[PDB]
């Protein structure tokens, strides 16, 4: 295939990552 | 690769989920 793990390690990354500022954001604008 | 592309195909769309919410909880951040 070529980059599997590769591409699957930066999908969680950005996925996680996604979240995590999503979750700050939103419990703040939910205050807000 | 037995479900590569599934998995991958699969991250790849709730990446973008996420990253399309991103933009929604910052447009109302950005706007208010």
């Amino acid at each position: 295939c070529g980059g599997m793990r590769r591409k699957n390690d930066t999908h969680q990354q950005d996925i996680d990552d996604l979240k995590r500022q999503n979750a700050l954001l939103e419990q703040q604008v939910r205050a807000l | 690769c037995g479900g590569v592309q599934a998995e991958e195909q699969k991250l790849i769309s709730e990446e973008d989920l996420l990253r399309k919410r991103r933009e929604q909880l910052k447009h109302k951040l950005e706007q208010l």
